[PDB]
């Protein structure tokens, strides 16, 4: 498990795992630990609801850009785990949820 | 509201089957596609398996296929069925739905589209822990 630090209010750009492959639809989630994961972005771009415009990915055009995902403002509440399930067209169909990355925030 | 309750056994043993279950009250006719999803200690978020109306359930490659699936609408639930259980395999197994959109990267008459699975809602997991004794 790959961990990661940032403070209060830098914007944390944390990375994913797997080299993207041709198309993209990421799937991002936030794990608390003890409850349920919540979806953060789906399709590069899109948020459901109740989620705010803090938590952003990269959308996919012009294939050449790694895919990340944004989150300014960090609070004390926002750290936990995050996966990304990264969906492609040259790996078929994707089966793991890929390296999971831990956010830590200093404070 | 999607209601997901977990009715898991909790204690289990070697050479014994799974009895964990969601069932599913409101808005659930055909779109919201089940899935099952496991967290362990170590190991990640696998998604072992998905069913639709078409009644293929696919199963993890990791998961060495000793894992049937039954949703029924008479009792309107899902459980799943685990044999021949491991001591790693003391996880937390949610049950939680998935919209099957596709991803147009071309012409679709030549089957450039591919399918995602993006969970929406999630239910709470219950703690199954395999115990050996
Ligand atoms: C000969 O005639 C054929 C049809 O008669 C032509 O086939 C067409 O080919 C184009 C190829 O560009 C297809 O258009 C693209 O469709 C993508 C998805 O389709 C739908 O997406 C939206 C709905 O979700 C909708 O708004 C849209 O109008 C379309 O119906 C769409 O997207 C991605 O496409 C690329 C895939 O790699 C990416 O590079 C690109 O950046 C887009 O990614 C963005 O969008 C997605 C989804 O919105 C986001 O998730 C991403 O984060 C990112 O922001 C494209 O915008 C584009 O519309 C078209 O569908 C297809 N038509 C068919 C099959 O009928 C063929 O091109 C033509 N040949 C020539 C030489 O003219
Ligand atoms: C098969 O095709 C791939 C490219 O599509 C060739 O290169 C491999 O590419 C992947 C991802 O870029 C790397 O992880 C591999 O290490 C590459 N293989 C190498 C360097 O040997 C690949 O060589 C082709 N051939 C075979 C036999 O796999
Ligand atoms: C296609 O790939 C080549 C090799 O990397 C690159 O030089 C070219 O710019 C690519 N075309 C695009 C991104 O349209």
């Amino acid at each position: 498990v790959r961990p990661l630090s940032v403070a209060l209010g830098e914007t944390a750009r944390i990375s994913c795992g797997r080299q993207a492959l041709g198309s993209r639809a990421v799937q991002w989630y936030q794990h608390r630990p003890g409850q349920a994961p919540i979806l953060l972005i789906y399709n590069n771009q899109d948020r459901p609801s109740g989620i705010p415009e803090r938590f952003s990915g990269t959308p996919d055009i012009n294939f050449g850009t790694r895919a990340t995902l944004t989150i300014s403002g960090v609070e004390a509440g926002d750290e936990a785990d995050y996966y990304c399930h990264m969906w492609d067209s040259r790996s078929g169909f994707s089966w793991s949820f890929g390296g999971a990355t831990r956010l830590t925030v200093l404070g | 509201q999607v209601q997901l309750q977990e009715s898991g056994p909790g204690l289990v043993k070697p050479s014994e089957t799974l009895s964990v279950t969601c069932s599913v009250s409101g808005d659930s006719m055909n779109n919201y596609y089940w899935t099952w999803i496991r967290q362990s200690p170590g190991k990640g978020l696998e998604w072992i398996g998905y069913i639709s109306d078409r009644e293929s359930a696919t199963y993890n490659p990791s998961l060495n296929s000793r894992v049937v699936i039954s949703r029924d609408t008479s009792k309107n639930q899902l459980s799943l069925k685990l044999n021949s259980v491991t001591p790693a395999d003391t996880a937390v197994y949610y049950c939680a739905t998935a919209r099957r959109g596709q991803r147009i990267y071309g012409v679709v008459s030549f089957g450039e589209f591919f399918y995602y699975y993006s969970m929406d809602v999630w239910g709470k997991g219950t703690t199954v822990t395999v115990s050996s004794a």
